[PDB]
């Protein structure tokens, strides 16, 4: 049995960043970290893994050499393996292109549950998980604030956290892509002796060819909008 | 041509942001022959006719599905089903937890233009320009939709000012694709 | 970026023959240094120099052994040994390019003179309402000339010494003010009675001082324009303004305060009864008659509040004391717009506690290098960074362990800070919830703010709140190279005290009618109509709880086996604390300990 959790390394600016071209911000003002939501994901999954007696948690990430940083932090926070899918041509894939790239990892990996966060801390698309769900053709729900799933159920029961705080219960056919919302659990923290032992683990590197894609599949050329400008308002 | 609006309700009630979107849509029409269609979805979605029968609405499409309240499978299907068959230039949705649940899938399958939590929009020529936030909302981020004949938008609520008054929409009915949701609402809490 | 509304703050100003680079001014204040700790004196002001305050001053400075403040320590400028030791500081304020003032003091019968044994002179014979055993001699007219020459003398030696600023210190009810104020001044000759009699002494003195170093040093005075005592002492709208009026041509700068010496708590406002700007209503009134530069403290740490009082023409400059001890760098932080890096003085007045006890050095509750800059050579904003990869576990993120991490991480280490609480601050968190102490939060507030900031800069480093209390197994298996346990202390449960050092039989606060100040403070446990606080603690706990419960309308008796609130006498809090417990009809039984507790009943005894 296997739950795959889709994680992202986001950016956070410093004060006072400057725009670059006028198409982005300068790269020196940037600081990379594990998107905040994903910490709630990874946990839900470790929750499940520890609720039973045998569940691979595996985190996957799309992006460059930096990301490693985050996936290791996942290792330490509980994951069993961590995979990074990249190629330079992936530059600027937008949230739907990410879905697709994830999806093809998701197939090779063939999990029984796919977890995404509800939105990124940086671009707040709030698209990437559901996109993976269309492309996969799985049952989805967005905005999950409670999971009851035991391993190898055909069936789970979630609760959406609606606007203003009112919940809604859902019964969802599994395997299903779910976007996890904040407050869902209390994500652990890594001991040093923990962080130390996750240094020694491999990050598996996955190439576009490994997943039946190509340059012509990805990057902003394929994307669903196009950047016109970025400006401090 | 046409702009599509998908209104949103929950426990018998129409949500405000539905009038906002109608306001937005009208706001962004490029000439006064262009029509706004509005769509409400629900096994009792007709209860809503009165309140969506207001100013700017040129059509109100009622779609009855399985569920009383929001369901993604049903919605998804329902909308691409509205888009297929009115061919709009833009679709608006609220950026609402209901929408997170299927806005994106719609875009994944078709390649329409898509952007969410939009809080500026704007024609420039015939180019559609929507503005987003970047970096936890530290910049503004302008995007466009090259060669996209349909664009899908989720719109930040409590931005676009509504229209006042009544209205005279052609009402029609149509059934939602009899497809079994792979989920089931039980109770609120 | 510097918000440009604060630019106003970096505009020079003219003070007589002298020029202040900017608006940030450290008024005279003690530190436990004087002329006696020339290391400590120099360093601690010179960092504020380097920190970019404009002018720095020595604490109140004695012009003559017949104003000796022992057991307190003041500064002195009696002889050429003093001019040595104080120059250390001037050179040192100089090399960073602000100014050095020195505050010329004689305090008459308020100076007990326990070292110099000499006899103190005043306008009229009295005995200090503060050192109540210490009486003055009435000066005749020859006494008026010899003491005035004193300042002259002392003003000369101040220039040799390298001061750019000299004061005729007339606040906190010392000599010149004692003349002015009818409370003290019972003279019927030409130095007394008429407003221009009263101020002759000072008026004279000012002139003499000008004449003396006037062309090389700006003469400022500090003056206590209202006594906040009302009729019978100085009132700003009575004698205050007028005096300003009669002096104004002499002064290069006013330096304003309100209060006397016996309860200068009113100048140095506790955050427990005063906010920022407190003084202003009486500060203001001075500009409305002065044509000269005017500054006037008031726990001004916020640059917003700072710009208000200038752009509303209530001061010209910014006078600080405490806040400059908290953060010697507060200006260059404001200049650098680094708003979040600013260490906010909490108004706890511990800093005035030491000096007020007579002898020890100042210490400070935000600024732990205060007092520590010469002798330990800790700089408040520079740290030795580590030359290893070493890591630290810290258990508990209260004052102690949170500074622990702040400093370490600033030192470059790799740190994991963990606590069972949900937020940074250990017991400060209730403390700040006690009535009045809401501005003592600031001390975790600053920590929370910097650790957060420090974590983005160390990548391994980690904050973890809401954790399971650590066990020694978690700890040994944690993998820190080093461990700091910072786990706290709790109120005693069992009537264990400083008198007996053993438990009071029938004390235990798992019983229903028996509380600790945690249980009172958590607010859960239920509290009976009649309350008795059994107090062995000389500091704030007791009174404060008393306040709380009274205001919640219980009936309150403090049983005290120690002098209540003694510490408080020393932070300047005590007057307004007592008045306050009166006002809320709080009953005090002193000199009274307890020998057994029973349900609804305790046995108490007089200790004499
Ligand atoms: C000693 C102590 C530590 C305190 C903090 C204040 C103080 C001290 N000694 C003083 C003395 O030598 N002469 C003098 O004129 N003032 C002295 N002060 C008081 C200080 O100058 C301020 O008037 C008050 O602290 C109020 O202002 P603020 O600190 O809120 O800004
Ligand atoms: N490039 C990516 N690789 C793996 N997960 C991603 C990626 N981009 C977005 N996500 C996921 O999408 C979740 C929701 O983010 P979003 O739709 O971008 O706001 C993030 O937690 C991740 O779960
Ligand atoms: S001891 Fe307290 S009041 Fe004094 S300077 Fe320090 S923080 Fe401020």
């Amino acid at each position: 049995m296997k739950i795959l959790v889709a994680v992202k390394q986001t950016a956070a600016l410093e004060e006072d960043f400057e725009i670059r071209d006028g198409m982005d911000v300068d790269e020196d003002f940037m600081m990379y970290d594990l998107n905040e939501w994903d910490d709630f994901s990874l946990e839900e999954a470790m929750k499940i893994k520890e609720s039973s007696d045998d569940v691979e948690v595996v985190v996957v990430s799309v992006g460059p050499d930096r990301v490693d940083e985050s996936l290791r932090k996942c290792l330490a926070k509980g994951a069993d393996r961590a995979v990074r899918v990249w190629d330079d041509a992936a530059e600027g894939s937008d949230a739907i292109v990410v879905g697709r790239i994830l999806t093809e990892v998701i197939k090779k990996e063939a999990p029984d549950m796919v977890f995404a966060g509800v939105q990124s801390s940086d671009q707040a698309y709030a698209s990437t998980g559901i996109s993976v769900a269309s492309y996969l053709n799985w049952p989805h729900a967005a905005v999950v604030a409670d999971l009851q799933y035991k391993p190898g159920d055909n069936k789970a029961v979630i609760r959406r956290e609606l606007e203003g705080g009112m919940l809604q219960e859902v019964e969802i056919n599994c395997p299903a892509v779910l976007t996890i919302q904040l407050g869902i659990n209390k994500p652990r923290y890594a001991s040093l002796r923990g962080i130390k032992q996750a240094a020694t683990k491999p990050i598996e590197e996955v190439s576009l060819a490994d997943i039946g894609l190509s340059a012509n599949d990805v990057g902003a050329a394929q994307s669903m909008s196009r950047v016109r400008r970025m400006y401090i308002p | 041509s046409k702009i599509l609006v998908i209104a949103e309700h929950r426990r018998n009630d129409l949500r405000p942001v539905s009038l906002e979107l109608i306001g937005a849509a009208n706001g962004l029409k490029k000439s006064g022959e262009d029509k706004v269609v509005v769509a409400v979805i629900g096994s009792q979605a007709d209860a809503f006719v009165p309140a969506l029968s207001v100013n700017g609405v040129d059509e109100l499409v009622v779609v009855k599905g399985s569920s009383i309240d929001f369901d993604p499978d049903v919605f998804e299907a329902s909308v691409s089903a509205l888009i297929a068959a009115h061919n709009p230039s833009v679709v608006l949705l609220p950026h609402s937890v209901d929408s997170l649940g299927y806005a994106s899938s719609l875009a994944s399958k078709t390649g329409y233009g898509f952007a969410t939590d939009v809080y500026i929009v704007e024609y420039q020529g015939d180019e559609l320009v929507a503005t987003r936030g970047g970096y936890n909302q530290k910049v503004n981020v302008e995007v466009d939709f090259p060669g996209k004949s349909t664009v899908v938008l989720t719109i930040r609520p409590s931005v676009f000012k509504p229209l006042e008054g009544a209205g005279s929409p052609v009402v029609s009915n149509v059934d939602a694709p009899s497809v079994q949701s792979r989920s089931q609402n039980k109770d609120y809490v | 970026a510097r918000d440009p509304k604060h630019d106003i703050l970096f505009e020079p100003i003219q003070i007589g023959p002298k020029t202040l680079r900017n608006r940030f001014y450290q008024v005279p204040h003690c530190i436990g240094a004087g002329s006696d700790k020339p290391g400590f004196q120099s360093a601690h002001r010179s960092v504020k120099a380097e920190g970019g305050w404009a002018a720095l001053n020595t604490e109140y400075c004695s012009i003559n052994p017949e104003s000796d403040d022992t057991h307190r320590l003041s500064a002195r400028i009696w002889d050429e040994g003093d001019v040595r030791n104080l120059k250390a500081m001037t050179d040192e304020v100089h090399k960073y390019g602000a100014l050095a003032g020195v505050e010329l003091w004689y305090g008459g019968a308020h100076a007990p003179n326990m070292e110099s044994r000499a006899t103190p002179r005043g306008p009229s014979q009295y005995a200090s309402e503060f050192e109540t055993l210490s009486y003055c001699k009435e000066m005749d007219l020859s006494d008026i000339a010899q003491v005035q020459q004193f300042y002259v003398d002392a003003a000369k030696r101040s220039r040799d010494a390298g001061f750019d600023i000299v004061y005729v210190y007339g606040a906190h009810s010392y000599l010149p003010l004692q003349f002015l104020n009818p409370y003290y001044n019972k003279r019927t000759d030409k130095y007394g009675g008429s407003l221009e009699n009263r101020a002759r002494f000072w008026l004279e003195t000012l002139e003499k001082v000008k004449h003396a170093v006037g062309s090389d040093c700006a003469i400022a005075t500090r003056f206590g324009v209202d006594t906040v005592y009302g009729p019978g002492q100085i009132e700003a709208e009575v004698d205050g303004q007028k005096f300003v009026e009669m002096a104004d041509s002499l002064v290069d700068m006013w330096d304003i305060t309100i209060g006397d010496i016996a309860e200068w708590g009113e100048d140095a406002g506790p955050s427990r009864f005063y906010q920022q700007g407190h003084t202003i209503p009486w500060v203001k009134l001075v500009k409305q008659v002065s044509k000269k530069p005017v500054l006037g403290v008031g726990r001004y740490t916020d640059p917003e509040k700072m710009i208000e009082i200038v752009t509303k023409g209530y001061a010209d400059i910014i006078g600080c004391a405490r806040p400059s001890i908290a953060d010697p760098f507060l200006p260059q932080k404001v200049e650098q717009g680094r708003y979040d890096d600013i260490r906010v003085c909490i108004g706890c007045n511990v800093c005035i506690s030491r000096w007020e006890i007579g002898g020890p050095p100042m210490i400070c509750t935000q600024n732990a290098t205060a007092g520590e800059e010469y002798r330990r050579g800790w700089h408040p904003e520079k740290f030795r960074q580590t030359k290893n990869k070493d890591s630290v576990l810290i258990v508990g993120a209260g004052p102690s362990g949170s500074e622990a991490a702040r400093v370490l991480m600033e030192s470059g280490y790799t740190v994991h800070l963990t606590d069972t609480a949900e937020k940074i601050g250990g017991h400060l968190n209730q403390v700040a919830a006690l009535p009045g102490l809401g501005e003592w939060s600031y001390h975790r507030d600053y920590r929370e703010t910097q650790i957060t900031k420090l974590l983005k800069k160390n990548k391994e480093s980690q904050l973890a709140l809401g954790q399971k209390p650590m066990t020694a197994d978690d700890v040994l298996q944690y993998g820190a190279d080093k461990v700091i346990i910072a786990t706290g202390a709790r109120w005693n449960t069992d009537g264990t005290n400083c008198l007996t050092h053993d438990p009071i039989p029938g004390a235990d606060a798992s019983l229903p009618d028996q509380l600790t100040p945690e249980q009172v403070m958590d607010g859960k446990k239920k509290i009976g109509k009649r309350v008795v606080i059994l107090n062995a603690d000389t500091y704030f706990m007791a009174p404060s709880l008393a306040e709380k419960l009274a205001t919640a309308g219980h009936e309150v008796t403090i049983v005290s086996g120690v002098h209540l609130a003694n510490y408080m006498h020393f932070t300047l809090e005590y007057p307004n604390m007592m008045r306050r417990l009166h006002e809320l009809h709080v009953e005090e039984l002193g000199d009274h300990f307890c020998s057994r507790i029973e349900p609804g009943r305790m046995e108490i005894y007089n200790i004499w």
